[PDB]
């Protein structure tokens, strides 16, 4: 439903836990994008400069590292609207010229969720909270 | 007594205590060592199957045959018809042996002591005593197991 | 010695870092981020100007904060990549070109923010290893300052 | 004398225990008895007549069920004694003395029973192993049916 | 092929084994429905009263518990046509007003199978037996 | 990109490793085909003689054993164009009368890759090398 | 003894085989494949003709090679199937019919290529067990020669 | 003296053993020899002339192959002795005395060989680790090519 | 003899017994301790590489160089051309040392004893004896290894 | 050669590798599996002791008899008189079998590979080769073991 205060705390953690700290990260990433490009192989035409054809190459993993690295920045701020918006914003001016359809900001949302559930287990995963707050982060990159 | 509830129970406790593979041979050797210690005399009734030595394949095979039977009988506790058909089939095989029904009482205690000592404290002694009286009456016929 | 960032140095830095820097603790990050830049500036005055598009003069400006966190979160991504060097190289050069299109950014700029970290870490992170940390902080910046003026 | 390697008897005794033990509801035993004989007969109907006493007229009779059970019960004792050639050899000799001292029993009938089991069981057992069983089951058949014309 | 006598025994077991006894159940369920709604997200519009939007919530898990709990009742009777039909029937009068397409009674069939295979392993899973008998249970809820 | 000399060595190994030696093989196979028929259930109409309806039966596993067994023969020769072609050829005359669309020789290619990655792990899997050389083996069965 | 291919015999043959025969070693295969046929022919002369469509006379012909490897790779598939007999049967009979549509192929043909292996294996594979191997090589051919003339 | 940390030498020695050992068919060795030199040359063709004795004229000659093998064999002994600075230091001194007492060998040539290996190997090794190798391989290069103008 | 079948074999047994990393240094130290015990005298032929002490890095490096060579040579057993090219290259390096071919016989026994004692009972002594005669003849040339 | 020093040695290495109890049967089965793989043909020379199957008690007993002999022979290496008396006694038992002395060469390699692979790297291949030539010459007489 709504990305309230409580939901932002439970998300900060669940993410931090699943985003690991530098071991199962290369796997986290690979798991999300190998879901994005399966539900939307069309999308890979946007990551032409970062080898979207083969998500196994360094060049691309470096990309996904850059993406998920950003998703962090944001989640890390779901509990600070001020400095949060100031980033979601600094991110909006970066995905405008890339012509990204809001429909795509929703296929990645799901992939991320399929991966975080994958990492931390469905038994505990909280969707209404992950679906809620993730939206907030995308409806900020889309400039709102 | 020995209502179906206890029959389904004696089946589980048994299946568990009896085990499979080597377990079976081992369980049987303990049951018969129990019988011949409860009633030394009972032993001479089996000279034909080399009861002179319990380890001889002749006698191990007998053990395999009997408690092997006990297994099948108990396995039918939930089908009066079959159970009775086969419980009868045994009476005819045992009648001519002219066997004192008193040993069937020992086979009862031997059996109990072995299943109980193998299955652990939760052994249902009553359920077992009852439902075995059914097998004895079916085999011996003696009104001692009524 | 060799000064190389060895696999052991990597496991150690990665660990010490992991505890202090995570999305679990919003506020743990800010505190460190600011601390670093706040240490740079007071050591390299004519460096605030390099960060004008992000209010380098207003350490608390909601803009510079979002900045500070971005830079350090940048280091985070790298440290976590010490585990997969092939990728870390592709990622450290993309960061190299990206730091060249900026002005007054020098190999000497990093060397400062490097002392910046060496004096800041030991205050928040317990069990800090300046020597090991340094050998790997440097391993990372040498891939950033690839194409840069002293 | 020698039946099957140990690791074999093992695979067989495990799978067998999965579908045959005193903990199984009389409802399944019956289904197996029938299945096994309704398959033996369709292969050798000339053998159906051998089961008069056991009321083969009706395969649904507490009389006939007991018979399939004591047949399967004997095949229960063999599989579970595969690791003891000593006793197993005697157990199978004893079973031959009987199936032979009985009239009209042709060895080819057992072969029929073999193929039946080989075909029937894999429908009950998970990942049934045809080879392990063949190496263990064949010796049993021939040992039991040793003397049958 | 046909859901014979033999096939019903091997199914009773394989199910009982995979349906567990109360531990990996919450996972069994979650695995089946997270397959149903992936091959037919359309279907979730029928479980509106049991939160079909988020299969992670209690309300819904309670639902799936109710469903799979029923599937059991039935499998538990594949070896008793009398009391079996009497249940498949008592179930038919319950899914009529729910307007369920027989096509759907086949997407759930597969999901269940994808989960039972998942639990007990493909190496042993028996499809012709699971496809056969499962049909029989659905062609009874459909009133035949 | 191109199936060079280096790429053929790294593929020979990665395959041999994932193709196992006779243990996780029945699983290797089952994993590939249970991907082929999910992305192209249409295809199963060609394996009518080897029970393509239920990839769990012996008859079919025996088939997949025959297929993957061939894929081996080929990979085993990526480092011997002479005796290699002579096999890719001997294979072309065998899939002509079977009317196989080159589109299908590409759905199996991917399935194989989804399985080899599955066996040996994405962290090491080399796509550009697997996509490259696999093509070479199919553009030989297709008669070129 | 029984002569049956026991589960132990299977694990052993499978192992000894696995090491010597794998896509890892191209060349390890060729060497063995040729060796076998080259041993058959010099023991069963009027057998070369059975393999004319594959240049049985030219042991090095790029055609016979692709052959040799196919036959042995056939055995491989089987040996690996000793782990799943239900499947191995379906696979050994498909190979049976397939070897009947060929001419002069006899149960005695195999018995030769069988001695062929028993003298070749021990030279390349270490820790060879003729007895165990044989009990399972035979287990496989008895399913191939199902429908065949002596 | 000091080459690379232990856990490093470890990562390197493992990956190396994956693609280089006496159990590998002469067919691959050859492919590596060529690959490594056909890449060294395209980087420094001026160095191709140094391999006359080894018949560099033809890179497909049993003569030249042996040379790439003894080069790679020497680089086999270094990687496998990374955990023993003592002996490794001597082994690399011995290799310098030779590459130096040889005319026309420029240190920049080795640097070329380094970049070649760094680029070539990751095509053969799974999850090749550029860093571990750099920390271990560089010391080797400089140690071997210590004296080359 | 030493047909390709045995060559592919000696390669596997070797690669296995020789191991990698520290294994190599260790295997070599055992082989040379075998040589100097089979023929004490053979030792003085290596004074230039500090054979006074086998643990000195000077000598450990020699061991690394030689059996390091043995490794490469054996690694080419399946390529007559290369094998012979390099087997020749060694003859020239060893010819001037003026070495009695008898030691090459000891290096043979030392080698065998070490690979066999490291590889286990399945060591193919014959295959190994044959294919090593190939290396000796290629290096020494003495018709002692024919 | 095969001076007493090596004789006392081959005795220790042997006694060690041969072991006692089950060890013996096992060691022998490896030695003979080595012989029949070194020379497939050598096998048909033992049809009389059921060499069709190496696990048959007929053949296991043969193995027990032969290497059992090897044991005694080697055990006397330090007593020329006895050693020769019994080494002769064997020649007469083997002479009529009309056996190609070439197999005795295989028995040599088989033996070596098994003792060496069982005793570990310190196997003295030379000492063993020499002192076995003594046993072969004593049994076969062929000047092949001189
Ligand atoms: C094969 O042989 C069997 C022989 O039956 C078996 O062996 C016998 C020696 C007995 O020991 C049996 O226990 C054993 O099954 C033939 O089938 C059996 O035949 C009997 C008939 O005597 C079947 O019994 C049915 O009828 C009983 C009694 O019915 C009477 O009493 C009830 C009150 O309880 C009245 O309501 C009836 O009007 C009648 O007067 C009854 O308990 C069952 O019927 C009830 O339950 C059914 C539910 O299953 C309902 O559908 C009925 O409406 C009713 O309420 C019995 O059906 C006995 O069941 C069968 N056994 C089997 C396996 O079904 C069999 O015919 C023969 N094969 C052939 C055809 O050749
Ligand atoms: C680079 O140098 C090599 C030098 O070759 C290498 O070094 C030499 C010193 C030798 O030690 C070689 O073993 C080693 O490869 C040049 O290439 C080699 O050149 C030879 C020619 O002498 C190639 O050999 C081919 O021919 C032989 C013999 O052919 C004659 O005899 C056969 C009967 O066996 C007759 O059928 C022929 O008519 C002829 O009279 C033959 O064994 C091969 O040909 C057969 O096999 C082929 C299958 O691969 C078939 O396609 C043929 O139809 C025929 O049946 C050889 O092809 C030798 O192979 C090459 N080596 C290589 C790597 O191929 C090389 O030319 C030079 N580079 C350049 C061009 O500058
Ligand atoms: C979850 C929200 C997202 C975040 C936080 C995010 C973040 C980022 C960042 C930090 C970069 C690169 C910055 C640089 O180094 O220059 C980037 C690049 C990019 N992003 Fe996103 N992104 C998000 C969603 C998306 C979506 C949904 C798409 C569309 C399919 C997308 C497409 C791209 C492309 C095409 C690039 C450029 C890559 C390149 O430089 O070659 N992003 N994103
Ligand atoms: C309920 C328990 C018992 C069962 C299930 C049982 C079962 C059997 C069976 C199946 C046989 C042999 C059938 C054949 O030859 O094929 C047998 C034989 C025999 N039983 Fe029992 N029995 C039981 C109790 C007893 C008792 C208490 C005695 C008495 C001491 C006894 C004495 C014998 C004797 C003497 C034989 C003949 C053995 C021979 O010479 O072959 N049994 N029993
Ligand atoms: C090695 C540690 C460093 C890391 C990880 C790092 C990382 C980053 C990142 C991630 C950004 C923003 C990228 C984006 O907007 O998408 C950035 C921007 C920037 N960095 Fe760094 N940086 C480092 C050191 C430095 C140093 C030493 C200087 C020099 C004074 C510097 C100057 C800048 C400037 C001027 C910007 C642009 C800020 C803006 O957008 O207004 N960085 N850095
Ligand atoms: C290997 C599988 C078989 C086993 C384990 C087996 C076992 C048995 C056993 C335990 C008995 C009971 C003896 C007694 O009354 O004490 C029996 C009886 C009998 N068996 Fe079998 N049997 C097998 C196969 C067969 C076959 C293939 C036939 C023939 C078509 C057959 C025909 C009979 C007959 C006619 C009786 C006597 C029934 C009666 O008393 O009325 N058996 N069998
Ligand atoms: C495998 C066969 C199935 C069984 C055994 C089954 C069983 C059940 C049971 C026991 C209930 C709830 C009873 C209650 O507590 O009031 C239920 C409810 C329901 N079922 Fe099924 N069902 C099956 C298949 C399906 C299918 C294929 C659909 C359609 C997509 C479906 C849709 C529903 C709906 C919409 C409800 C009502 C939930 C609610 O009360 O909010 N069921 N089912
Ligand atoms: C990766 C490349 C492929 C290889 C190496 C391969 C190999 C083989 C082999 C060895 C056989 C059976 C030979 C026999 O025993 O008679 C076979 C049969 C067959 N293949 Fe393929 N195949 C490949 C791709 C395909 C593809 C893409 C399709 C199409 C969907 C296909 C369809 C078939 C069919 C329908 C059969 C006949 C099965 C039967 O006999 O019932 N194959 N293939
Ligand atoms: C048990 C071991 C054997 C195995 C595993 C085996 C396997 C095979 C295979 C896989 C093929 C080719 C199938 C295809 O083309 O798709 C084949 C072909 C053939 N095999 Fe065998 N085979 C064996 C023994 C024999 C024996 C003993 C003979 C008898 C002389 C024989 C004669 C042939 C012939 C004549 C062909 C046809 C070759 C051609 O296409 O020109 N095979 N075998
Ligand atoms: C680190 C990598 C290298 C290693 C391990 C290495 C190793 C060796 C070895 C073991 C030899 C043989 C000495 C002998 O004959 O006993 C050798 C020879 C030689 N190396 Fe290197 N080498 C390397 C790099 C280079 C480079 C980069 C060049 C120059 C372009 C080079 C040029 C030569 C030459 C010219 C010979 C003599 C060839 C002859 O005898 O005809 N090496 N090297
Ligand atoms: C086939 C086995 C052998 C191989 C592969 C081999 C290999 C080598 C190699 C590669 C070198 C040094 C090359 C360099 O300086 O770069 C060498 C040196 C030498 N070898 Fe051998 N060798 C073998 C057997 C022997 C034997 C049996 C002797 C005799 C006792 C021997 C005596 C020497 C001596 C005296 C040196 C010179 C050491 C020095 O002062 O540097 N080698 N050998
Ligand atoms: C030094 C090693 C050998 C020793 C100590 C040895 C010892 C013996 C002994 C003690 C016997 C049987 C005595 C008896 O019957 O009481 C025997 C029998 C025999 N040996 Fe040897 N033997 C040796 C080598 C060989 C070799 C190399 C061959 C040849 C292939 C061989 C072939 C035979 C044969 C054919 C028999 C007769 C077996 C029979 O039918 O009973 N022996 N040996
Ligand atoms: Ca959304
Ligand atoms: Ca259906
Ligand atoms: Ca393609």
């Amino acid at each position: 439903s709504e990305c309230g205060p409580l939901q932002r705390l439970k998300v900060k953690r669940q993410w931090a836990e699943a985003y690991g700290s530098g071991n199962g990260r290369e796997e986290f990433g690979h798991f999300i994008w190998a879901n994005v490009f399966k539900v939307a192989p069309s999308a890979r035409d946007m990551f032409k400069r970062v080898r979207g054809d083969n998500i196994y190459t360094p060049a691309f993993r470096a990309h996904a590292t850059r993406v998920l690295g950003g998703l962090d920045m944001c989640v890390a701020l779901l509990d600070d609207e001020s400095v949060l918006n100031t980033q979601l914003a600094h991110l909006a001016s970066q995905h405008s010229s890339r012509g990204v359809s809001a429909e795509q900001y929703n296929v990645v949302e799901h992939a991320v969720m399929m991966g975080v559930e994958h990492e931390i287990g469905q038994n505990v995963f909280d969707k209404d909270a992950w679906q809620a707050c993730l939206d907030v982060i995308t409806s900020g990159i889309q400039g709102n | 007594d020995c209502n179906i509830l206890q029959r389904l129970k004696v089946k589980m406790q048994w299946a568990k205590a009896y085990g499979f593979g080597t377990e079976r041979a081992k369980f049987g050797n303990s049951l018969w060592t129990s019988i011949f210690n409860y009633a030394p005399d009972a032993r001479d009734l089996f000279k034909s199957v080399k009861s002179e030595d319990m380890r001889s394949p002749q006698f191990k095979a007998h053990i395999a045959r009997v408690i092997g039977g006990l297994d099948r009988v108990i396995s039918m506790f939930d089908n009066e018809d079959a159970l009775n058909a086969d419980l009868e089939h045994l009476k005819s095989q045992h009648d001519p042996r002219g066997l004192d029904a008193l040993n069937f009482v020992v086979f009862g205690k031997a059996l109990f002591a072995t299943v109980g000592g193998q299955f652990g404290v939760c052994f249902d002694l009553p359920a077992w005593e009852s439902c075995y009286k059914v097998i004895a009456m079916g085999i011996t016929g003696n009104d001692m197991f009524s | 010695s060799s000064n190389s960032c060895t696999t052991e140095d990597r496991r150690e830095m990665q660990l010490m870092w992991a505890n202090v820097w995570s999305a679990q603790f919003t506020g743990r990050r800010l505190a460190i981020a600011q601390a670093v830049f706040k240490d740079l500036f007071a050591h390299v005055p004519d460096a605030v100007g390099l960060f004008d598009r992000v209010h380098g003069t207003e350490i608390d400006s909601s803009e510079f904060k979002a900045h500070c966190i971005r830079v350090v979160n940048g280091l985070d991504s790298a440290i976590g990549l010490l585990s997969d060097p092939s990728t870390l190289n592709e990622q450290l050069s993309h960061l190299a070109t990206q730091h060249q299109e900026r002005a007054g950014v020098t190999k000497g700029g990093f060397s400062a923010i490097a002392q910046s970290f060496l004096r800041v870490m030991p205050q928040v992170a317990s069990c800090f290893n300046p020597d090991a940390w340094s050998r790997c902080f440097n391993r990372i910046t040498n891939g950033m300052t690839e194409g840069l003026a002293e | 004398s020698e039946f099957c390697s140990e690791a074999d008897a093992t695979i067989v005794i495990k799978q067998w225990n999965q579908i045959y033990n005193a903990g199984i509801g009389a409802k399944s035993r019956w289904t197996m008895g029938n299945e096994i004989f309704s398959s033996l007969f369709k292969l050798k109907p000339e053998s159906e007549v051998l089961f008069n006493n056991v009321n083969v007229a009706n395969m649904s009779s507490g009389a006939f069920h007991a018979h399939t059970v004591r047949v399967l019960s004997g095949l229960d004792m063999g599989i579970n004694y595969l690791n003891d050639a000593g006793t197993l050899t005697s157990l199978t000799a004893h079973l031959a003395a009987q199936h032979v001292a009985r009239t009209g029993l042709k060895a080819v009938y057992f072969d029929a029973m073999g193929k039946v089991l080989m075909t029937v069981l894999p429908s009950l057992i998970d990942n049934f192993n045809p080879d392990a069983w063949r190496n263990c089951l064949l010796p049993l058949k021939n040992a039991i049916a040793k003397g049958l014309p």
